[PDB]
């Protein structure tokens, strides 16, 4: 079956360029049609990237004519998109997806890639300050703990408690881009009064990039 | 260079419609005047841009194409039309930006005695896409289970067209080659004369 | 270009009803459009080409429909594994644009909850480093719909408070509210009350909880 296998993650800085592949198989890769999407984190999607893998031609957008420069190669079946200028508005995931269509017609797109998450930021390490179960707001038979974050950049991260032991409650907040340049977490929990003090309740950091597991007691 | 126009027109011989060739003219200097002055095309009907504006726009990436119809299955080549020649045979898009050529050859690829070399498919599980080439010879029958030739609902995908001579205008082998202009924001490579 | 324009954006419908998603273009455009389905953290997928015509594998209650400046993807029965965010996409002719909607996302309608309302005292461990910041918690509500707003001595704050929402659960239909208002060390000591109040649909009263440090 027809799939398109792309790169991983790639942080890029402001000002430098992004090289993103995409591998096809599973078709003829000589008579189709192949475009290149990007969705912003909330927004959506507006470019064509259409690339005709044929010999060279090419056709991009408005808002990008200087700056993406795509190119196919027929040996590995691969195209590559090169985007320069990174400005601090293009940290969003790139798409690629054929068409529907042979080379000489087009429509809509029908086989999509993963995606590649792009940002444009310096990187660092997390840090983990424990929240506290206020023992006065427990109306309701229940209360609530928090291992909220604080500033780190990459976000291929998670949590869980008591190493994935407990899953009632576990609802974990999205990140936000703080005006300081990184991203801060949140994940709360809720437990009933009953068992406050004689269940532990510690969470668990896998931030990879930063080779940084911190597991604090709440 | 002269765009190699000449060797898709004149040519030994042209394949089925099941099985149509294509080409892939690219980086040329073409002309556009050997097919409006010659008066032996039978239907010369472009869509998507006139005859006027072929000689100026410069085209990415043209692809021609090559097949002999059953000489009234020429209406069935057209963006929009269906039939038994343009479901499973070949699709052509609604926005076409083309031309198709038509003309007659009842006397080069025909024979008085039988013609029984060009088939075409007429049975095949749903439609065809866009410019789609099935070359197969695949037994075909309503439900899956592939089965035998010697069956009793299974029968062959394709069917030959069996031309002749002496027969009236409408069954008569025709040549139909449809140009397929790729109007891509790429570097010209194929412009008009001047 | 042709700005495609999509009125509803949030259509609340309940498992098993019929939705009327709509997709109106700004010129008069062929038949030419393209439905999609994105699901939350995966890629998107064809749903209606041409606006006419059915893709593979798409089941038979998707049926799409319209023609010129009125066009409708109806679902005849909705599915748990259909309520995703859907864009429709247009194609011109002559320099191969494309443009794509806004997106209607899809949510299952549930009876209004009122959100638990939990706030959180900053810890002693990040007073050391300064940068102390409080948490609000609002669990179990339906409606995405919450006006989470601090009090300070009892007045407004705005500029220092970054919420976030989290997506439909699969369990009960609810959602889940934290917002954190940023302030600094030298600055939280300079209050005792602090305050967060919400202000929720399905509340009769605006909900404030305090804490005295």
């Amino acid at each position: 079956q027809v799939q398109l296998v792309q790169s991983g993650a790639e942080v890029k800085k402001p000002g430098a360029s992004v090289k993103v592949s995409c591998k096809t198989s599973g078709y003829t890769f000589t008579d189709h049609y192949m475009y290149w999407v990007r969705q912003a984190p909330g927004q959506g999607l507006e470019w064509m990237g259409v690339i005709n893998p044929d010999a060279g031609s090419v056709t991009y957008a408005q808002k990008f004519q200087g700056r993406v420069t795509m190119t196919s190669d027929t040996s590995t079946s691969t195209v590559y998109m090169e985007l320069s200028s990174l400005r601090s508005e293009d940290t969003a995931v790139y798409y690629c997806a054929r068409d529907l269509f042979f080379i000489p017609a087009a429509n809509s797109f029908d086989y999509w890639g993963q995606g590649t998450l792009v940002t444009v930021s310096s990187t660092k390490g997390p840090s983990v300050f424990p929240l506290a179960p206020s023992s006065k707001s427990t109306s309701g038979g229940t209360a609530a703990l928090g291992c909220l974050v604080k500033d780190y950049f990459p976000e291929p991260v998670t949590v869980s408690w008591n190493s994935g032991a407990l899953t009632s409650g576990v609802h974990t907040f999205p990140a936000v881009l703080q005006s300081s340049g990184l991203y801060s977490l949140s994940s709360v929990v809720t437990v009933p009064s009953s068992s406050l003090g004689t269940q532990t309740y510690i969470c668990n950091v896998n931030h990879k990039p930063s080779n940084t597991k911190v597991d604090k007691k709440v | 260079n002269l765009c190699p126009f000449g060797e898709v027109f004149n040519a030994t011989k042209f394949p089925s419609v099941y099985a149509w060739e294509r080409k892939k003219i690219s980086n040329c200097v073409a002309d556009y005047s050997v097919l409006y002055n010659s008066t032996f095309f039978s239907t010369f009907k472009c869509y998507g841009v006139s005859a006027t504006k072929l000689n100026d726009l410069c085209f990415s990436n043209v692809y021609a194409d090559s097949f002999v119809v059953k000489g009234d299955d020429v209406r069935q080549i057209a963006p929009g039309q269906t039939g038994v020649i343009a479901d499973y045979n070949y699709k052509l898009p609604d926005d076409f930006m083309g031309c198709v050529l038509a003309w007659n050859t009842r006397n080069i690829d025909a024979t008085s005695t039988g013609n029984y070399n060009y088939k075409y498919r007429y049975l095949r599980h749903g439609k065809l896409r866009p410019f789609e080439r099935d070359i197969s010879n695949v037994p075909f029958s309503p439900d899956g289970k592939p089965c035998t030739p010697p069956a009793l609902n299974c029968y062959w995908p394709l069917n030959d067209y069996g031309f002749y001579t002496t027969t009236g205008i409408g069954y008569q082998p025709y040549r139909v080659v449809v140009l397929s202009f790729e109007l891509l924001n790429a570097p010209a490579t194929v412009c008009g004369p001047k | 270009e042709i700005v495609l324009t999509q009125s509803p954006a949030t259509l609340s419908l309940s498992p098993g009803e019929r939705a009327t998603l709509s997709c109106r273009a700004s010129q008069s455009v062929s038949s030419y459009l393209a439905w999609y389905q994105q699901k939350p953290g995966q890629a998107p997928r064809l749903l209606i080409y041409d606006a006419t015509n059915r893709a593979t594998g798409i089941p038979a209650r998707f049926s799409g429909s319209g023609s010129g400046t009125d066009f409708t993807l109806t679902i005849s029965s909705l599915e748990p594994e259909d309520f995703a965010v859907y864009y429709c996409q247009h194609r011109s002719n002559w320099p191969r644009m494309f443009t794509f909607g806004q997106g209607t996302k899809l949510e299952i309608k549930r009876t209004v909850a009122a959100p638990s309302v939990f706030i959180f005292p900053p810890s002693d461990e990040q007073l050391k480093s300064g940068t102390a910041s409080v948490v609000c918690l609002l669990n179990n509500f339906y409606p995405r719909e919450a006006k989470v707003q601090w009090k300070v001595d009892n007045a407004l704050q705005s500029g220092n408070s970054q919420e976030s929402v989290t997506e439909q659960d699969s369990k009960d239909s609810t959602y889940s509210l934290s917002s954190t208002l940023t302030l600094s060390k030298a600055d939280y000591e300079k209050h005792k009350v602090y305050a967060c109040e919400v202000t929720h649909q399905g509340l009769s009263s605006p909900v404030t909880k305090s804490f005295n440090r």
